[PDB]
């Protein structure tokens, strides 16, 4: 039933007595449910060390992954270029999912197309899809550029992306001068971030490999900045803001912050901002190229060093206090520009915030997951704050990275109870947070089911989630935040300190039970 | 409107190249009885034109099998498909996730290139066993193939027979490779057939279930936001016994018991008419379509369903009608005045483009355009009657097409999916998500109609829409 | 007892059994405590409409005020001037309290002094304190200026500040050229925002009243901005950022954002930044003066109009969409600068955010409190978002203000259930949220005790707090936030939407009970 | 070195005018006939000191949990002191306890003109209808009450008799005294004249030979609950706690006890002296900061009783030994050699010195806001040779002493904290314990050690210097 002055949605409508009894009758009549004492028993078992051993013995089953497939990153890389359309050679279902996955994180239109390969294309490949693809997309959505990646069907049947595109130009479906950079992006290798790297290196070479005789390192007095797979719009904006404040000439290669943030003003803008094809042609004339997320930009690096001849500096992601510092000093050297007063003050304001909040941050234990550059940033800054990163899980991480993180962990007292897991997923993480309970998790929305399971064991066992990362689907507008730079650090610090205080407020709200400690001043 | 509609259709198609303009023209029509004389459908998508459609894996894993709560469903392939579709569909269920229900989890074989090379069949059998030690209370296993499984010649049907016999488990192979068919629609048929061959017969001999003359099954309600619980409760207040819910909040045992029922209630024709035809041939059980969207359609459907039984169910039907009548009339009295006269364009999948029309009309709105992503001609035959004259019908609408139609027609509200939402919000046009219900609902039944009406009202008359234009212009 | 590897603080230390039995022994033996059922009975009763009628009949007793004394704002105003020491003539206790109340909100040093008047000054007056205090202040802390207000002691006995300061210059304690603006700031009149107004008019008079002869409205092609009592560093910055984006020459008269945010770099800076004595002396040559918080700047307005001959525009506080638009359009007319594209875009992003979040905000019911301009700005923005400001409380409001708020509310469908209360306190508000339960409160840290009371009645009766205002003592760094302009509106919208989604997550985390609606996507 | 310290004091006093320079010179020393104390503050110099209202309402009366305390006067005073002091209690705030509420008469000009006494009588009645389970009312006078000639004692008597309720008038006006100090004395006298005697004729309380009252522990952080536990494991019976987590009834039973355990001499020695005069109850000072002082205290307290209590004392000492030695084992290495400059109120600048030394730290400078020369006499014995002593320190002075001495750790108040963090000196709050605590007893020593360590060795301090500076 409903009272029209207070309509109830599914929660709490289905808690009304009549619904609760129906569901009881449904279950007892026809579901053949396992008894509740057997369910509680199996649940208790799934929180135990014995279950964790079996769990970590898995080799063929993956449960709750913390990664996506390569072409999701190829899309986001190409969305970063001016009036370019992401185009994914293969089956159309993948594009429907890429679009959706990004619509719900950014809450924004995300344009991508497919050439709708099907059963028949399996037999003789997708050449005709591509010819008609490019012509149709070009005529209909009017891009200056179309950037091509592949779904797993395309990869497996062995389509030649280079040959099909050329033939589409030879057969006159698209103008020859029309740019169609491309990359192979197979879902069964690496992850969404790899697809970013592969697509980036695709577009760098398209605009550059054949034109190098003309180029002179440093002649354009700018610094190239390659950001990688990046889902926070404040991360593009902080980088641009700090370089401008120091007066460094920079080209940010792959810049989606305009297209993922258009204004609602009566009209739908398919394309906006982005790296010009021209900044790409002239990128080899820069002083150097800085890779903001080196641990998923290996292929790009080999190209900018091999072909552009840049001496790419060994910089970590500029997260937290030390790595931001080192990034600015490296930029200062390359460019000849001093670090200005405004950034020196902002550093000192971050350090001040660290001094004001250290007593609530000290010894707080964290389980955390994500992509490898972002997770090692978090590890580094958490250590700088005096927090203990206990569980560090990177599903798409590798041995070489894990060694770097373990080196970082050993250079600090706060990393000594910490362990790094590569190749493990969120069902492994579930066990770790039951058997070796941290105080919080830091991660993406999928961690809400781990929080829920831990509460089911008890309120004393609950591990509250702090949403940082990708994707974030159950809160609005966090995609606008920042995690890099002194600003990003100020944001992460504020968010952790207040998660801690909010949790403490909740545990001490009980009147005449725990409220002796419900302090007005914390 | 009439000649202006058929005009509009020709201005939009002017942009395309020749081959696609001539295909797309056959998938746009203006309404005036047999769709095989007005519009064509269920045909492949024109490459590179930004269709909304998904794949057969979405149709089978995402829509048909994934909701079945006490089975574990393996996404067999690379890590992409299972991830993008984890918990993106709100097929609700009661259960203990990770212990005896598993709908919002993502089980997957995570194919690497080695598996592409040597085959993933030995990986599958190893993963079935790990599933067994770690999730001991699962009641069966489905293996939903992703694009690569077929293309490399694996044989999941043999892994299923052998592992199924070895452990005495149901393991259902489903060959829902994304490249099969043209849309989610084939996913529905592949999945229905998989249920027939591997599940539905499991109790043909068994007769230990006590039947009654009033046993029914709800077929194709995936309980979005509880939509199907809002339907069951009415059916049981009417005297009936819902022995099964396919697949919203459905259990594998409820599926094995459906051949015992006396009548198959089919909400979503498109996705489940296959299995319903089959259950009529083999078991003799009749089926009918129904529509619980809005009180007019809901009332008509109760009365039609009670007419298949005796007086007592017919008596109870009238008692249900009269109990809830004051409730939806209070809903209408409050929201019809705030929504009357406003014009809606719909673009959804296979059923709602026609089935929700009655609930808009019950609030005094006018559906001036609708379209389906992957419907068949029998869906369009049913739609012709629900739509008014000279309304615009569009099949597998492209992104350009939908944007250009909206600019000329200027609906007061658009109802479509996530990929379309932020497009029209930018343009200034109230949008409501008609798949997820915009995280609201249910919309089925009387209890659902109060929520639908409150939802359409809160979005259409919200203050944000008057502010799109800065006062300095 | 304590285990050295996991030390316990007061929470949860005192929940150990032995402490538990000791507290029960203490109570039962010696407290003579009313029995628990009587305590329950009185608590229940304090939640009822009957209790609420008694509560609102109060007229001598105030319980939990939502306001402070005038001299606290005279301090904050004076802190906004360059190398200025705030100086409170009267008793030292008040200054100790001002300093700590601000220290605890801004987590920064707060410089202010007293002249330590005691019992013997009450009888013969504080003339000697003023003579010694200024000379000691000036020699020890070396301010370019000293700004004098009063403790309620100094007011009651009738000290003449004009006279005592003039004597101090005549008798040579401070130079004659040394600026010593002054203002009477009696604690028993108005509130802390009245002190801000009083002090500000004080300083303006000191630097301009006798110097008008040469002044020409408009000659300096600038707009003066008077901010009023402001405890968000973000609100100074957004105002300056938007006027610089528009190319508008502007003089922010009283600007503390530097003194309240000095870097932690190894040295203490008592003074930093601030409005220059040059700026105040030149202020009459502005085209006009804008008052950001008109409802506590009545006295300033009269002086700027009366002596400066500025035609102060009728603007609301620039909070929310409509009022930020009115502010920028007024600024544009006065200055002749057109509103730039960057700001038109930011507006469009604010509308986008509202359009993406309307479904979750709509109809949500709030209680709120604070200073008059701040509260009506909150009210305005809630109405634009589709929320219902049910209980609006302004302890330091007045009948004219209430009539302006009641008109705003009447202009909107979402004001129909709203009531505005002036001269009421947070013990009154506590009854309103028991008897007419909102979904949330928006206020300062004192509302945490109402949340606590609501939960004790029951989890279904809990009203959760959203901390916006002053003071905020129990979370860190929120003083860095923004609440004015589009930026501020985007911050508030985000906080509100995500506080609604945090609450729904918590209500739906119960496994097999409410987690049918624990959606990944919201 | 004595003379290197004696020239730091002279160099700093060079900035002052002559009147203030000659007065400040007597309030700074390198260690009775050594330093002056408890004098009026020099105008203009930014002292840390509060008023007699803070010392009466904020420290002595406020914690008493079942009474309602009225801030009589304008809104400011009660508002800044709402919940700022962490005097912990067990209770149901708003019905039977009221510590973190702010009751006030909210004086407007009308009351400054016609008086506030008719308003006060109306407020008493309103408090009675809205808060039925209160067990008494106190009225705390802000600066204006005295100065306009109100008569709160008459209102208190008249209304008290009318309603049969304890209503305690307190003239703690902020202009009286020179500091919080006088507020302590005024508050004690108020207790004496209006509460303490209520049960002089009553004889139904069942005594024992082990009865005891804790005097002057305000239960900051729980400090006094972690002291009660030890006293009671020793076999004693703590009949009352003053004023932390205290109830009026516990106050009224204090004259029935065998011994008064004074923690805070400064704030409560007044009442203790009175209970010895009138009721014959001896008193003694004790110190529960750190294990050395807590052991030495337990043993001295136990010695005022029989062999039974003396045994149990040794069972308590031996129970907790493994725990505090573990604390030292873990934290003395991380904190040994570090120097500390302290500035607090009336007691902790000397009482906490034993705890620092147990962790191997050296207190090189200490001082009080409002101590008397009897407090300083006690301090001489606790402080080392040639350390620095400062009374009613000025902001300028405390900043300048810190720059030359360069302590490793400073402990003072909120008004000082952010100043030195900026300078990059580890700072720990030694009034509010920085929201941590308790620090008294053995349980509190574990927290105190954890807290000095986390701050002194925190990674943040290594970062104040930009690598390009
Ligand atoms: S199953 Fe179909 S597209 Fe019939 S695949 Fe699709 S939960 Fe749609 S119009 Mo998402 S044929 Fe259901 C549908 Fe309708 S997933 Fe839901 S909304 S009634
Ligand atoms: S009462 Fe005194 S200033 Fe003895 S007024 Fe002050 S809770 Fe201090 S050094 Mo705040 S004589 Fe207590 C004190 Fe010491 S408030 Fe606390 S910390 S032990
Ligand atoms: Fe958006
Ligand atoms: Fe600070
Ligand atoms: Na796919
Ligand atoms: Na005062």
């Amino acid at each position: 039933s409903q009272q029209v002055d207070k309509i109830k949605a599914s929660y709490p409508l289905f808690l009304d007595q009549d619904y609760k009894d129906m569901l009881a009758k449904k279950r007892d009549g026809f579901e053949e449910k396992y008894p509740q004492d057997k369910i509680d028993e199996v649940f208790q078992w799934t929180t135990t060390k014995e279950y964790q051993e079996l769990n970590f013995q898995r080799e063929a089953l993956t449960v709750n992954p913390a990664k996506a497939c390569q072409p999701l990153g190829a899309v986001l890389c190409a969305l970063g270029f001016e009036k370019t359309m992401p185009y994914v050679h293969g089956s159309q279902g993948c594009v429907a999912y890429f679009r959706s996955y990004f619509n719900r994180h950014f809450r924004e239109p995300v344009s991508c197309v497919s050439d709708s390969m099907t059963e028949d294309a399996a037999v003789f490949g997708g050449q005709q899809n591509m010819k008609d693809g490019l012509q149709n997309c070009k005529a209909t959505y009017k891009p200056d550029m179309i950037a091509v990646s592949t779904t797993c069907m395309a990869e497996v049947i062995g389509d030649d992306l280079n040959a099909f595109i050329n033939n589409s130009k030879k057969e006159g479906f698209i103008p020859d001068e029309f740019p169609v950079p491309f990359a192979h992006t197979p879902a069964f290798v690496g992850s969404h971030v790899t697809g970013w790297d592969n697509m980036f290196e695709g577009i760098a070479r398209y605009f550059t490999l054949k034109s190098m005789d003309d180029k002179v390192v440093g002649s354009n007095k700018k610094i190239n900045i390659v950001p990688g797979f990046e889902t926070y719009l404040g991360n593009f904006r902080v980088i641009k803001r700090m370089l401008s404040e120091m007066g460094v000439g920079y080209s940010l290669l792959s810049d989606p912050e305009e297209v993922l943030d258009t204004p609602a003003d009566g009209q739908f803008r398919m394309y906006a901002g982005g790296t010009t094809q021209e900044e790409m042609k002239d990128a080899p004339n820069a002083l150097n190229t800085v890779l903001l997320q080196p641990w998923h930009l290996e292929k790009t690096k080999k190209f900018v060093e091999g072909t552009w001849k840049h001496e790419v500096p060994k910089l970590n992601i500029p997260m937290g206090l030390d790595w931001t510092d080192e990034f600015l000093m490296k930029v200062s050297e390359i460019s000849g520009q001093p670090i200005p007063a405004s950034l020196t003050k902002e550093r000192g304001r971050l350090v001040d915030m660290m001094t004001d909040s250290h007593t609530w941050l000290h010894g707080k234990r964290f389980a955390l997951w994500g992509d490898p550059d972002f997770v090692m940033g978090l590890v580094k800054f958490l250590l700088e704050l005096g927090c203990e990163p206990v569980h560090i899980l990177c599903h798409n991480g590798n041995k070489r990275w894990k060694k770097a993180v373990d080196a970082i962990l050993a250079a600090s007292p706060y990393g000594k109870n910490a362990t790094v897991y590569i190749g493990k997923d969120l069902w492994h993480l579930r066990s770790l947070v039951f058997t070796d309970k941290p105080d919080f998790m830091i991660g993406n929305s999928y961690g809400k089911f781990i929080q829920r399971d831990t509460l089911h064991k008890g309120k004393e066992f609950e591990v509250p989630l702090i949403r940082i990362g990708f994707p974030i689907f159950d809160r609005h507008h966090l995609h606008r935040s920042t995690t890099l730079g002194y600003e990003g650090a100020m944001q992460i610090l504020t968010t952790l300190v207040n998660s801690i205080l909010e949790r403490l407020d909740e545990e001490t709200r009980g009147m005449q039970a725990t409220d002796y400690n419900h302090d007005l001043v914390r | 409107s009439r000649e202006e509609v058929e005009s509009l259709i020709q201005e939009v198609l002017e942009v395309y190249p020749e081959k696609a303009r001539k295909d797309r023209n056959k998938h746009l029509a203006v309404n005036d009885t047999q769709s095989k004389k007005c519009i064509i459908s269920n045909k492949k998508s024109q490459p590179g034109l930004m269709t909304i459609r998904g794949c057969a894996y979405a149709g089978s894993k995402g829509v048909v099998w994934g909701p079945i709560k006490d089975m574990i469903h393996i996404s067999h392939g690379p890590v992409g498909c299972g991830q993008y579709s984890r918990a993106g569909r709100r097929n609700y269920y009661i259960g203990t996730t990770g212990v005896n229900a598993f709908v919002t989890m993502n089980f997957t074989s995570d194919f690497q290139e080695k598996d592409i090379v040597f085959g993933g069949d030995k990986k599958l059998a190893k993963l079935i066993d790990e599933v067994e030690t770690l999730f001991p209370l699962n009641k069966g296993i489905s293996v939903q193939s992703e694009c690569p499984i077929g293309l490399i010649g694996d044989d999941i049907e043999s892994v299923s027979k052998v592992k199924g016999a070895e452990l005495s488990k149901t393991i259902v192979p489903v060959r829902c490779e994304g490249f099969r068919g043209v849309s989610q629609s084939l996913g529905h048929h592949i999945a229905n057939d998989a249920v027939r061959d591997w599940v539905l017969g499991k109790r043909d001999e068994d007769t230990t279930f006590a039947s009654t003359p009033y046993d029914v099954a709800i077929i194709g309600d995936y309980n979005i936001g509880g939509d199907a619980w809002s339907s069951r409760i009415l059916l049981e207040e009417m005297g009936l016994r819902c022995v099964a819910q396919w697949s919203g909040d459905g259990s594998i045992s409820e599926i094995e018991l459906t051949p015992k029922v006396k009548l198959n209630l089919v909400h979503c024709y498109r996705s489940m008419n296959y299995i319903s035809r089959h259950m009529e041939e083999k078991y003799g059980i009749p089926w009918m379509e129904y529509n619980f969207f809005g009180p007019t359609k809901t009332i008509e459907s109760l009365r039609a369903i009670a007419a298949k039984f005796d007086e007592s169910i017919q008596k109870k039907c009238e008692e249900v009608i009269a109990k809830y009548k004051p409730e939806w009339e209070a809903v209408v009295a409050k929201y019809r005045p705030r929504l009357e006269g406003k014009r809606v364009m719909l673009y959804i999948g296979g059923l709602r483009p026609r089935h929700v029309i009655g609930a808009y009309e019950d609030l005094g709105m006018e559906v001036v355009g609708t379209g389906y992503e992957f419907a068949h001609n029998d869906d369009y035959d049913r739609t012709m009657k629900e739509m008014g004259d000279s309304t615009l019908l569009y099949d597998d609408v492209t992104g350009y097409e939908f944007e250009e139609f909206v600019k000329r027609i200027k609906p007061d509200l658009i109802g479509s999916g996530i990929k379309e939402k932020f497009i029209f919000q930018k343009m200034g046009i109230p949008f409501r998500e008609m798949h997820s219900w915009d995280y609201s609902g249910p919309y089925h039944g009387f209890d659902g109609f109060a929520i639908f009406a409150r939802d359409m009202d809160m979005t259409l008359n919200n203050p944000c829409w008057k502010k799109l234009q800065a006062p300095w212009e």
